[PDB]
RNA sequence: CUACAGUCGCGAAACGUACGUCC
RNA sequence: GGACGUACGUUUCGCGACUGUAG
């Protein structure tokens, strides 16, 4: 929040919502329950615990910031948004993602165990820039370190995405103001 | 070599003070050191001239293997002399001799009953030390209770000479269908004196060194619910409407042959109702020879299709509509071919009429089986969790568990996966790592429990109670006083033999009237009673020339009823020393008695009663 | 010349004209006592009346043996002795031979088949005949075919003079039997079966008896196996690399076989080998000119898996190198025999890991420890005593010259000489005089009894190495098994007389009765013309309207267009039996074939290609399925026989 | 004991004692075990019933003292270490050596085989001079029946070899005073 | 007392390969 | 070519017996 703002936080949609997931109507804050919520079942459903967004994509104005605090196992990237939807977030060939595993290391997919340092980070923040090839991540305080390289193929629909375990109820990802 | 742990060997202080233990050692074979460091001190205490003899009954034969593997690498070294019987070895070498040149012997109890039983072996003084495996097993007639029912009728009574050590190895009492702490303590008591000891020894000092062992896992319910839109069960529920009007306008009596009274489609009640019925249909005498056979084979033949429906409508309800409909579809083709019958045409037409219909709803993605997408679900998230976890899946049935291989083949996104049935990922295991997921079954490790009916969990919670109700009984009784416990015990043992030695007359009457044996599905003659011939006293068979013009024959033959459209499998043809003769079952007939006008059924060979006639060759 | 004892506390049941079962451990002393027998047999007939005792040998030597004894015995008396063979018995008759002599000691094969043939059609025209080994009188054998027809004579009613049945033995046997009585159960079958009475036994002459006893001492010793196998890890991955080559022709192939988990070096695996290749032959796929090539590359995928398979015991029980060098052998034999796109395909996959297979079999680290102590137990008793003779029993033949190479070679082994018998300090053999106190049974299970010349007994070791406790098991049982046979025999004598040959009137009439009801008549021959094909290219070689039967045993192909279908080669060991020589030896005719069909032989004027069953498969040209009869009895045809006047 | 104490008593080492052997703790008292035990693999195990003692060479004072009663057949002498584990004792180039052949009878092995009478000694000891080769063995008190004398060539230390028959269990020999 | 899975014991049979013998 | 025997291994079938789960 330091230097000039581009774009504006992203919205969830209900037509692709977790069936374990209690996102409100601020569509910015997510909550995890112990009974799966029935809802209809159909192609758009995604039946797994990867959440989407609802942007529509742009040039090279991109910014928005997650506070990834009080979450055990958590996954957030932004990737292509035409896929199957029984297929789950980090396994396709084109994902810009990190998955931060339970056995305690920072990993991240480029389809590839790409695996990198030991950090716990506290408040996540996807800076995107398709126009301009340069993706940074500033974490926490750390002279804005980006701790992550992509490169892209800008040549699809890039929406942001969520994916996290979880089996832990009253877990919660939340979205702040810049 | 391996190393002793403090635990073993304050398991084992104890029992090698000379009193017969109850070990309650938990899992991770470690109960299987204890044993060897028992025997090890026990083979040693004999002064120089005599000698110890230890048994060690084992009760599976991998586990009896591999008992015997163990104890040949461990003792071998030392000069003793280990050895094995089972029934795996052939009919060699009288019992009493190897157990006279050997030290350490693994019987499977059987064996040890069966030469008690003849008196080969004379006596249980021929051993110094028993071992069990399994002791919670010791119950109403296990064979571990026929050697303790010699062991004490030895002990009270004709007093003969020193008596082995008996030791027990379990892992978890098992204090089942008691309430609360009174009859957990009656119960344990109980075993405590079936086994004729008087420690329940475990570990209490360094019980955080057993925590650094084993793990006990934490669980996961999943309370999941049926589905709604049942057209599948819609139209075989008409299905089975329509049966059940042909057959109640066929005998007009069918809702009184039962005693179940309401009658639910899909369940064991029905199941129970259709059996009954079943039992109840073919027991007619009457002055028609041919109606009898008539309504009998009608009935035969709707109440089968019934069952099949039932049976469909149990195996749907728990996998997918796919597996049900290829087990009915194969069920309609082996009947179709069976036997050409007006009512075998009405009713493969009448569900042919509906077949494409169940095809069109069934193999439908919308109409997904929930407790399986479910079990999907959790085996995605826990192996994207964790790529290197292993499932070991626990199901009910068999059938449900080739049904569930046929859907993890038939599942494109579990392209990762290999089953198992009993190098590999999941195992799917049905009542024999790090996920121990049970399928409606009543370090990093967890266990789930899918279910589609709430109360079951309150069967998980009640077990949970009993488990806490029973670490507190043997924390109650293990504080108690030895010789109270010792008079408890000597008097719960006292009468128990007083009501084991007051009712054990069951003598039956050989029976000396003739009879006939009629077929189970159409009713026809077959033979006469005063006919069959058994062999050894095991493979009944009837000598008759009569009899052989009354079965057509299709491992070896297999027999079926001559009749036009019957297709009742009687028996098998099997090979004598010599002969050729066909065996039959009488699992397939009615017997007739032809003083009286009975038509009583059996289910056993051993339960009919006549007159039996030894088979020979003249 | 002059006899003993024991020698006549034998022979006096015999003297007395009833039946015995006389049953004594010395060599010599069998033939002493059938002499002493036959002497008195002779000179107790009035004027005019000749005595016709024959004396059955099983076996060539021995035979040949008790020939030279009989015949220089019996020539100062004038008795007329001769014998016959099967290498005697063509070119001379029978009949003018039995009529004509008086101590014939013909083999039992040549009585049976004259028997069947109608020449002496009674075994009343003989007043002595003595079983040499009657142990073996038990189901089916030649002495048991005989006391068939003994038995239907005198139990018939129609009875004349039958003769005194005596037995020699030197083991009664116990066979199945767990507990005393069944053991006397089986003796006394063996007594019903054999129609004697009386058991003899040395009884007041046991110091004569120990004296000569050849009884060693015995001294288990179990020898565990290797920890690091290397080879059987390779062979391993050679072995699923096959079995993954042969499935991309075969999709279905784990649905032909019953079997559950299969271990590769076990005879379970060699099961299932054999049931994939044989259930792999009976393919009817419509091309039938790549069936021909489906199904060869079939049997060349499963004969490699089961050179492996041996390849891999051979490893388990010999040295590690002769595992390769059977291997080695037997690919020298198929670059030798022809190649194609498979077979260079497949000695190309093995010559990528000769090289570490070479490597990883010369470790001086990875000896068998069963060989590694069997070397310490030889290079013990010999520094003890240098004048020590010992004999190896061994399992296989396979495994008879492994070791025979094995101590061709050996440091700490330089002053033995193999003496394979299948100036000798050792003697490498398979199945077997005496001389030899130190017997050592390599991994081999009646016991092996050397009780065989006229010596003495001097004290000798029977180390019994192996490497499973099933083998340790089995002889533990096995002294105790001769522990209650001896029991068995001394309450069996102590019985009547009158009760004893009551007791087994009942056994022989039961199993009389038992084998006359099993007289069922042949099947209905299956009229319509069948076909054969080869099992290996599944060509054409011939109808089964063109086969001929020679003497109801043997088969021969009459047609004209089977004479280019098969090549003749030379016989490794040409010999004669019964009107025969085996001259060749034939093959298939094919490019690559070369399948082992039969045996071309000379009968009477002719060469006919005698073929077998075993190597073919029989196919119906109505409908068109192919089956496998693996005997020519069991394949029901019609059979129509041999006449030389056609061709 | 009875003459001049010259020598202290030898001890069985652990690696060059061959594979069938099982001194005990106190390495005097050598026995023959019930079944061979997995030992070390390398260049000093003897593959035979062979061991040897650590004393090492003087002048000229050495005599040793061993029980060999009730043992079945031994053989007594001494041999180098520089000699090949796979040889025979007695039977190398230079290691002389008495022998209690299976004729019962006491014979030598020298390089030849001379021979004793039928003695067997339940105690012998062997008298050694090392700076000349000198060998007598004097059984028990019998004015120091030796009855036979060995030349030694030392040119190497002189620890003292023993056979025993090594098929018997239980067999065994202990080493006593002098 | 009905179904369901899990186990043990007793007898009967067939087959494969190897080894030895005989015609 | 064929017949016999022995050893090892595998499979099949019948008859019992026992325990647990749910109705
Ligand atoms: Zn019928
Ligand atoms: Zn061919």
């Amino acid at each position: 929040s330091r230097f000039a703002q581009w774009a504006i936080h992203p919205t969830f949609n209900l037509k692709s919502l977790s069936c374990s997931l209690e996102v409100s109507k601020d569509s910015r804050t997510v909550t995890v329950s112990h009974r799966p919520q029935p809802y209809r079942w159909s192609c758009e459903r995604f039946s797994t615990s990867q959440v989407l967004c609802s942007q529509a994509l742009s040039s090279g104005k991109h910014y928005w910031e997650v506070d990834t605090r009080n979450c055990s196992h958590w996954a957030v990237g932004v990737a292509s948004w035409e896929m199957s939807r029984d297929q789950v977030l980090g396994r396709t060939m084109d994902s810009c993602c990190v998955e931060w595993k339970g056995t305690s290391q920072l990993s991240a997919w480029h389809m590839k165990e790409t695996v990198l340092g030991s950090d716990r980070p506290g408040v996540v923040g996807i800076w995107l820039n398709l126009e301009e090839g340069k993706l940074a991540f500033y974490s926490v305080d750390n002279q804005e370190k980006l701790l992550y390289e992509c490169t892209i193929s800008a040549s699809s629909p890039l929406y942001p995405a969520f994916w996290l375990y979880g089996l832990h109820p009253g877990n919660y990802l939340i979205i702040k103001q810049v | 070599p391996f190393k002793p742990r403090n635990y073993q060997l304050e398991l084992a202080l104890p029992a090698m003070k000379g009193k017969n233990t109850i070990i309650c050692a938990p899992t991770g074979c470690g109960k299987t050191f204890v044993s060897l460091l028992i025997c090890e001190h026990h083979l040693k205490k004999f002064p120089q001239g005599q000698k110890g003899k230890v048994v060690f009954f084992a009760n599976q034969i991998p586990v009896y293997e591999q008992q015997k593997s163990v104890f040949s690498k461990y003792f071998e070294r030392h000069g003793y002399r280990v050895t094995g019987i089972s029934g795996a070895t052939a009919e060699n070498v009288p019992v009493e001799q190897i157990v006279e040149n050997n030290d350490i012997i693994i019987l499977t109890p059987q064996i040890l009953v069966n030469n008690l039983k003849k008196g080969t072996i004379p006596s249980l003084s021929i051993f110094t030390l028993m071992i069990f495996d399994e002791c919670h097993n010791t119950s109403k007639q296990h064979p571990y209770n026929m050697i303790m029912f010699n062991y004490l009728d030895q002990k009270l009574g004709g007093s003969s000479g020193p008596l082995p050590q008996v030791i027990g190895l379990t892992a978890s009492v098992g204090v089942g269908d008691a309430k609360n702490t009174d009859e957990a303590l009656d119960y344990i008591c109980k075993l405590c004196a079936s086994l004729d000891a008087s420690v329940i020894a475990t570990v209490k000092h360094n019980l955080e060194e057993l925590e650094q062992v084993v793990y006990k896992p934490q669980k996961f319910f999943r309370k999941v619910e049926s589905r709604i839109s049942d057209k599948f069960k819609y139209i075989i529920a008409q299905l089975m409407r329509d049966t059940e009007s042909l057959a109640k306008r066929i005998c007009k009596d069918l809702e009184n042959l039962s005693q179940i009274q309401n009658r639910e489609f899909g369940t064991q009640k029905y199941e129970q109702w259709i059996v009954t019925v079943q039992k109840a249909c073919m027991v007619f005498q009457m002055p028609d020879k041919d109606e009898e056979s008539r309504i009998c084979k009608a009935l035969f033949l709707y109440t089968s299709h019934l069952r099949k429906y039932n049976d469909a409508l149990i195996i749907s309800e728990h996998a997918r509509m796919k597996d049900a409909l290829d087990y009915l579809k194969d069920f309609f083709s082996n009947v179709r071919a069976a036997g050409f019958d007006e009512i075998e045409q009405d009713l493969t037409q009448r569900f042919e009429e509906k077949l494409q219909e169940l095809e069109s709803v069934s193999r439908d993605p919308s109409n997904e089986n929930p407790k399986l997408e479910d079990l999907c679900f959790i085996l995605q998230e826990e192996y994207h969790l964790n790529p290197e976890t292993i499932t070991i899946l626990f199901v009910k049935t068999r059938a449900l568990v080739d049904a569930l291989k046929n859907w993890i083949e038939g599942n494109p996104k579990l392209s990762f996966l290999k089953p198992g049935i009993l190098d590999h990922n999941i195992l799917i295991a049905t009542s024999v790592c790090n996920l121990v997921i049970l399928y409606e079954y009543v370090r990093g490790s967890k266990c789930f429990l899918l279910t589609s009916n709430a109360g079951v969990i309150e069967k998980e919670q009640i077990n949970m109670y009993k488990e806490k109700m029973m670490n507190d009984s043997i924390l109650r009784l293990q504080t108690w006083d030895e010789a109270v416990f010792r008079e408890k015990i000597l008097h719960i043992q006292t009468h128990e033999k007083f009501i084991r030695d007051s009712q054990e007359k069951p003598k039956p009457v050989p029976d000396k009237e003739n009879k006939k044996l009629l077929c189970r599905k159409c009713k026809a003659l077959a033979c006469y009673t005063a006919d069959v011939r058994v062999i050894e006293e095991c493979h009944y068979t009837v000598l008759g020339d009569a009899f052989k013009e009354c079965f057509v024959s299709r491992k070896r033959a297999k027999i079926f009823c001559a009749r036009q459209n019957c297709s009742h499998d009687w028996g098998i043809h099997v090979k004598y020393k010599t002969f050729e003769i066909p065996v039959i079952k009488i699992e397939s007939f009615v017997v007739e008695d032809i003083a009286t006008g009975v038509q009583t059924l059996y289910s056993k060979w051993k339960d009919f009663h006549f007159e039996k006639i030894p088979f020979d060759p003249a």
